[PDB]
RNA sequence: CCGAGGGUAGGGCCCGUGACUGGGGCGAAGUCGUAACAAGGUAGCUGUACCGGAAGGUGCGGCUGGA
RNA sequence: UUGGAGAGUUUGAUCCUGGCUCAGGGUGAACGCUGGCGGCGUGCCUAAGACAUGCAAGUCGUGCGGGCCGCGGGUCCGUGGUCAGCGGCGGACGGGUGAGUAACGCGUGGGUGACCUACCCGGAAGAGGGGGACAACCCGGGGAAACUCGGGCUAAUCCCCCAUGUGGACCCGCCCCUUGGGGUGUGUCCAAAGGGCUUUGCCCGCUUCCGGAUGGGCCCGCGUCCCAUCAGCUAGUUGGUGGGGUAAUGGCCCACCAAGGCGACGACGGGUAGCCGGUCUGAGAGGAUGGCCGGCCACAGGGGCACUGAGACACGGGCCCCACUCCUCGGGAGGCAGCAGUUAGGAAUCUUCCGCAAUGGGCGCAAGCCUGACGGAGCGACGCCGCUUGGAGGAAGAAGCCCUUCGGGGUGUAAACUCCUGAACCCGGGACGAAACCCCCGACGAGGGGACUGACGGUACCGGGGUAAUAGCGCCGGCCAACUCCGUGCCAGCAGCCGCGGUAAUACGGAGGGCGCGAGCGUUACCCGGAUUCACUGGGCGUAAAGGGCGUGUAGGCGGCCUGGGGCGUCCCAUGUGAAAGACCACGGCUCAACCGUGGGGGAGCGUGGGAUACGCUCAGGCUAGACGG
């Protein structure tokens, strides 16, 4: 089923994922449906996380599944806040 | 076979590189000195890299 | 070249055993080298790149001396051979230390019959030869125990070197052995290198026919010194006298070179051959 | 030298079996109904074409047939029995 | 690494004092003021007309040799200036000048660029509060270039700051001594800097 | 029924190799003549034909890049 | 308008034509000499040859029944392990390779009224009744093994029947639509399954149907290499009616009927090649290329085939033939183009390493299990970037060595020598990457609170102490930057092209000196460049290579003056598409840089809509200067 996932970019000891919407069956760093944010887990910049929170709400709405630590980033930037 | 004096003979195992010799029509290759059963030139000093010769003392 | 000792084995009578290491003085089968052949020397990556005496010994057997005749072209003979000391490394061009001539060693009567011939009919070489093949050696028959004194304290200017060695006969072929049995420092640590420079040099000429003395063991066990007088050139010549005198002492004689000879004859003349 | 891939095989055989069997009966009855329409034999053809109708869709419940194929299989059985009976009517009972 | 050799010969070849040695450059023990001819067996031999190529070649080695910079890193900088906007000559010198080991020079913390190199390498400098030991560091306009205070109590820095009390530093620079810091105010204009190099020639050397 | 492929038989293309034979290129100092370049000592070239150790010559016609 | 250098070589000399050669940039490179540190990349181009050994795909006791080991005692039962079995989902993804393929294969843009899509998400309705089978297990043959054979018991979310029919399916008729799209009526046909806990209530499942999302199938236009010394090809061949098959169109397959279909706009054949994003070069136009990374394709020893299934005609599933190899007489066994590794071939190409900590994937309520994907580490100057081998002072200038007109010149501030800094090493501390899942509060939601876990790694980095501490390679006639002595005497040798060497060689060999690069420098091989030397940009043909021996004419190319219709080309605006990465510009993160992130700028090309009408096209009408006729 279609998914919201971290698609690793960057370099060695330089993670910079690309929180992304994609078919479960892909390669991790493979063609995705749409990009809807990023993540620099090492917080090396003022903004180590952005999310088109509009879209994550769309994708979620039609069955997209967040990963166990993709909700974490979706939560923290309040996609679920009522 | 480039250099002054060699050690090649029948059954010498050898490595060839491109490059003709203008004077010997029909010759179109050179033996890489210093590889396989091709020795470097004894007592060579200048351009030793091109002749298979290692650095002296 | 670098190589990758992957696994390490021990062959038993009925199976192979994989070990995790192989201590020195032991031996076994390493799996993983690709470009290594027999006689090659292997050392650790971070380790002094020595070459163990693996693969060795020739030896040249016929001694023919070539006098450079006349005289301002001696350098082309010494350069002809630098073309021949690489095309054919079986032979040796060596200057006799005393009498001072260049002597073309070799591998038989015929080997110098081609080199001294090609030398002339291709390079001209203003030079001529005799010459024999008088290429014997020298060794002792019994263990000798002597001294090696060299003292000149008649003016203050240096010259004291004391050496006492045990020179025994070695089994024929083993070459030359040298052990340093100095107990304490009755001779200094720095005088040990160049006291072998007097022994090894005094073996190059002999006591009966003046030919290289081979196949003996030399145990240096004693010797005294003077602090002021002892120079390194006074410990070299004390080992030379001692050895030229030691070799001379306990029964030395002439070891001649033997040939393994394969004569390929028609059978009609076999007896003419054999008897002769 | 292993697996539950072999379990899959042991399993796929019983499935295949159970599938082949339904499929047989389908064809047999379908053919049989059509034959009985060709001479029609009106009452009986439909009676039979019904058992076929029934076995076709029942097959399409499992992994046997695709819903579209059973739909396909069904269309053709009907248009055959009917266009057949065409040569001499009396089409009672029911399946029209 | 760097040229790391005899340097007086460099200058004699160039036929022009490059100031590469520090204090002796101004002394009359300098080699150029003793022998203003090129090094080796043939220097006092009457020169023959240089080729257009020779000229560009020499003019470039000049600029190169001044900054003590690898032909690799040089070329790299030069290429970047060609890609960069507007004038190449200026931007090249500019980019040449923005080198940390060179900023440290015109701020006279050291006498020769070689000396400044080691100064940068050994930890003794600091850009903007943090320590920076990379002689290539591109100093950008607006930064703070100090001796790191953990080695301000040091004989050689003292002696060179001592000699830098009231000398005007180029217009693009500001040196507060005692505090031993500095600031890269702006990047140099062309006319703003003299060096015995016709810039246009280096450009033409790479256009061959 | 079709069906991997096996077999039988006959063809097409390609590659390598072959007694011997054809001419081709190259190769510091071979043998014979001297066809061409000066009207080159018979102007030259030419398509063709026949001839002749060889270059070549001769017929017929053509060209001037000849007189 | 950020972009464009040429040189040597035909002659006695000239100008021209013309080939040859060089300098530049590039590479999955390799070979010589040489080699200190680190980072990110990257590393079988050949035999899609053959492979030893280990690992690369499983998971659910919250679907079911079981045998053995325990833990409370009354041979009992509960329980949780555990091993297979039945059942379910996965195993069609992920990972490898480029052999085949000149094709709807790929690229780009469209069509599907001709179609599928498990899990995930929305909306509707349902879960009632009965029956049944096979493994495990108990019994019995054969084997040196693979293992299998037969007789009987049994559970379920396994299998079947009956019923319900929200609904869906098929035939026939009608209504709208227009290729098989939505609707309606009568006939007929079709659903289901339980488990759990804290148990009058939620949780995970099941059933039919409708929509969404995602992923696909098939079709069509246009683009995609060399040979015409391959010129004609075609019998399922082209079309049609009927039928089979499929999720679905179709000659996809069959039967018949028709006699078609394709081709100089290059069919057929032969050769070569996976294609693309991109990569390299280039002023551009162009050329060359497809390794790494992303997308599609194809293939899984050579072949054929189907089964299961939402999906495969399935790399680590099945069957059969072949080749090869293997274990000990019936047979069996194997499939590294997964990860490492061996062997062969080759100029050449890596560790049988570490970890699931993270990211992603599979199953699972969850704890969790698995993951050679992946995250790391190792080796290789393969590549790129960074850094070191010291800094300042130090003589009209030591020694040695080179040159000399014998005065002197050169190496050269170079060294020594003084002082200063302090790569290495040594101690001390020591990470970011890791906050979720889970637990508690709330309501198992929103929100808050708490805990656990790091392969790399005692590494980066930070603190303190701290030693002067690798340099090599090419080249010095001209092109082309760098000159003298000796040796040698058409020898020995150099050589990229012109050419050097025949006794005074800046061209060979050494030396001293010099120039150029520098942990590299050179060589060979290949690509683009210079080559306006295939010329679209941007060339030529009297004598340099080049006008067909000359007509006539087919196709094709091109085409006078005026007016109007259409708008095909051409032009213009809008809109969709032109993935990501890359390249570019700006900003930032690793001490810099390489490398890496964020943001921007977009264009060619096609789809659609809208517009213009000069020129080109077409249609109509008119002319007489071209052309033809009297
Ligand atoms: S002294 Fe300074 S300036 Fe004079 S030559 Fe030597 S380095 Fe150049
Ligand atoms: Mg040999
Ligand atoms: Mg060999
Ligand atoms: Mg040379
Ligand atoms: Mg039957
Ligand atoms: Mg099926
Ligand atoms: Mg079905
Ligand atoms: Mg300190
Ligand atoms: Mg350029
Ligand atoms: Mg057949
Ligand atoms: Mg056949
Ligand atoms: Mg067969
Ligand atoms: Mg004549
Ligand atoms: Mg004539
Ligand atoms: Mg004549
Ligand atoms: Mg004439
Ligand atoms: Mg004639
Ligand atoms: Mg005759
Ligand atoms: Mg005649
Ligand atoms: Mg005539
Ligand atoms: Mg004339
Ligand atoms: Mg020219
Ligand atoms: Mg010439
Ligand atoms: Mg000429
Ligand atoms: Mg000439
Ligand atoms: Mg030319
Ligand atoms: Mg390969
Ligand atoms: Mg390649
Ligand atoms: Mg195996
Ligand atoms: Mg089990
Ligand atoms: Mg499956
Ligand atoms: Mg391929
Ligand atoms: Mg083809
Ligand atoms: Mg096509
Ligand atoms: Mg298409
Ligand atoms: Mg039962
Ligand atoms: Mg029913
Ligand atoms: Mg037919
Ligand atoms: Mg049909
Ligand atoms: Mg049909
Ligand atoms: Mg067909
Ligand atoms: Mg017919
Ligand atoms: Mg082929
Ligand atoms: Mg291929
Ligand atoms: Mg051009
Ligand atoms: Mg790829
Ligand atoms: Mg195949
Ligand atoms: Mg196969
Ligand atoms: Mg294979
Ligand atoms: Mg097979
Ligand atoms: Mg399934
Ligand atoms: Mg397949
Ligand atoms: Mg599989
Ligand atoms: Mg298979
Ligand atoms: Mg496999
Ligand atoms: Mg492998
Ligand atoms: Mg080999
Ligand atoms: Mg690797
Ligand atoms: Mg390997
Ligand atoms: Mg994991
Ligand atoms: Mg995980
Ligand atoms: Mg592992
Ligand atoms: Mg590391
Ligand atoms: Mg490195
Ligand atoms: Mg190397
Ligand atoms: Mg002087
Ligand atoms: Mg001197
Ligand atoms: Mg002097
Ligand atoms: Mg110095
Ligand atoms: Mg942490
Ligand atoms: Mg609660
Ligand atoms: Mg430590
Ligand atoms: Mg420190
Ligand atoms: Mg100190
Ligand atoms: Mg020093
Ligand atoms: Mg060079
Ligand atoms: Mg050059
Ligand atoms: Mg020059
Ligand atoms: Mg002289
Ligand atoms: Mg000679
Ligand atoms: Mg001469
Ligand atoms: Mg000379
Ligand atoms: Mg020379
Ligand atoms: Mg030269
Ligand atoms: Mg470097
Ligand atoms: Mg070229
Ligand atoms: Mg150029
Ligand atoms: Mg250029
Ligand atoms: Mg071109
Ligand atoms: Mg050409
Ligand atoms: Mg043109
Ligand atoms: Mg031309
Ligand atoms: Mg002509
Ligand atoms: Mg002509
Ligand atoms: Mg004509
Ligand atoms: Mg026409
Ligand atoms: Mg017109
Ligand atoms: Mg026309
Ligand atoms: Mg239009
Ligand atoms: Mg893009
Ligand atoms: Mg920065
Ligand atoms: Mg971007
Ligand atoms: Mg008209």
């Amino acid at each position: 089923m279609v998914k919201i996932r971290l698609a690793r970019f960057g370099s060695k000891h330089n993670p910079h994922y690309r929180i992304v919407v994609t078919d479960a069956r892909r390669k991790r760093d493979g063609k995705y449906i749409e990009k809807i944010g990023y993540y620099d887990p090492r917080k090396t910049t003022p903004d180590w996380l952005k999310v088109d929170v509009e879209r994550a709400r769309y994708w979620l709405s039609v069955g997209a599944q967040p990963t166990d630590t993709a909700r974490r980033l979706l939560r923290q930037a309040g996609v679920f806040r009522q | 076979i480039p250099g002054e004096g060699h050690n090649l003979q029948e059954h010498s195992v050898v490595l060839i590189r491109g490059g003709r010799v203008k004077d010997l029509p029909g010759v179109r290759y050179h033996i890489v000195r210093g590889v396989y059963d091709a020795a470097g030139v004894k007592d060579r000093k200048k351009s030793r890299s091109k002749y298979g010769t290692k650095k002296p003392k | 070249r670098k190589e990758r000792v992957a696994r390490l084995l021990r062959m038993h009578a009925n199976h192979r055993e994989e070990v995790e290491e192989l201590k020195a003085g032991d031996l076994g089968a390493v799996v993983g080298l690709k470009e290594t052949i027999t006689g090659d020397t292997l050392v650790g990556e971070d380790a002094p790149r020595v070459i163990l005496e693996s693969i060795e010994v020739p030896e040249p057997v016929i001694d023919v001396a070539i006098e450079p005749k006349t005289k301002a072209d001696q350098e082309k003979l010494s350069q002809a051979l630098a073309r021949l000391a690489e095309e054919d490394p079986t032979f040796r061009v060596s200057t006799h230390p005393e009498t001072g001539q260049t002597i073309i060693s070799g591998m038989g009567e015929l080997h110098l019959e081609i080199i001294v011939d090609r030398l002339k009919r291709e390079f001209k070489v203003d030079a001529n030869v005799g010459k024999p093949q008088v290429a014997y050696r020298e060794t002792i028959t019994k263990p000798v125990d002597v001294e090696g004194k060299f003292i000149r304290q008649t003016g203050g200017r240096g010259q004291y070197g004391h050496v006492k060695i045990k020179v025994e006969p070695l089994p024929r072929g083993s070459g030359f052995e040298f052990v340093n049995a100095i107990v304490g420092g009755v001779i200094p640590k720095e005088y040990i290198p160049a006291v072998q420079k007097g022994i090894e040099e005094a073996m190059q000429s002999g006591p009966l026919i003046g030919f290289p003395v081979v196949d003996i063991k030399v145990t240096l066990y004693d010797g005294s010194y003077h602090e002021v007088d002892s120079s390194e050139m006074a410990f070299k010549i004390a080992g030379s006298m001692a050895i030229k005198e030691a070799v001379q002492k306990g029964d030395p004689v002439i070891l001649e070179p033997i040939m393994r000879v394969e004569v390929t004859t028609p059978e009609e003349y076999m007896g003419d051959v054999i008897g002769d | 030298r292993n697996l539950s891939a072999l379990k899959r095989h042991r399993q796929s055989l019983k499935r295949r079996l159970r599938n082949k069997a339904k499929k047989s009966a389908i064809k047999t009855l379908s053919k049989k109904a059509i034959q009985l329409a060709q001479e029609g034999k009106a009452e009986e053809a439909l009676k039979i074409m019904r058992k076929a109708e029934s076995l076709i869709d029942k097959a399409a419940k499992g992994s046997t047939l695709h819903k579209n194929a059973a739909a396909r299989r069904k269309s053709r059985l009907m248009r055959k029995v009917r266009q057949l009976l065409e040569a001499a009517g009396a089409p009672l009972i029911g399946g029209g | 690494g760097r040229y790391i050799g005899p340097v007086c010969r460099l200058c004699r070849r160039e036929g022009v004092k490059l100031y590469l040695k520090g204090e002796r450059c101004y002394s009359p023990k300098c080699a150029m003021e003793r022998r203003p001819y090129p090094p080796g067996q043939h220097g006092q031999k009457r020169a023959r007309r240089p080729s257009d190529y020779a000229v560009r070649l020499r003019e470039k080695q000049k600029l190169r040799r001044i900054y003590g910079i690898s032909e690799r890193q040089f070329r790299n900088l030069f290429e970047e200036a060609s890609k960069k906007k507007g004038v190449t000559g200026s931007v090249f010198l500019g980019l040449l000048e923005s080198r940390l080991d060179n900023v440290v020079y015109r701020l006279g913390f050291a006498v020769s660029r070689r000396q400044a190199r080691q100064l940068v390498r050994h930890g003794h400098i600091t850009v903007n509060g943090r320590r920076v030991d990379l002689p290539s560091y591109r100093v950008r306009p607006g930064d703070e270039i100090a001796v790191a205070e953990k080695s301000r109590n040091l004989e050689l820095i003292r002696q060179n700051l001592e000699a830098m009390k009231g000398r005007k530093v180029g217009p693009w620079l500001s040196l507060d001594v005692e505090g031993m810091k500095g600031k890269f105010l702006r990047l140099p204009d062309r006319e703003d800097l003299a060096l015995p190099v016709n810039e246009q020639l280096v450009i033409e050397f790479y256009s061959r």
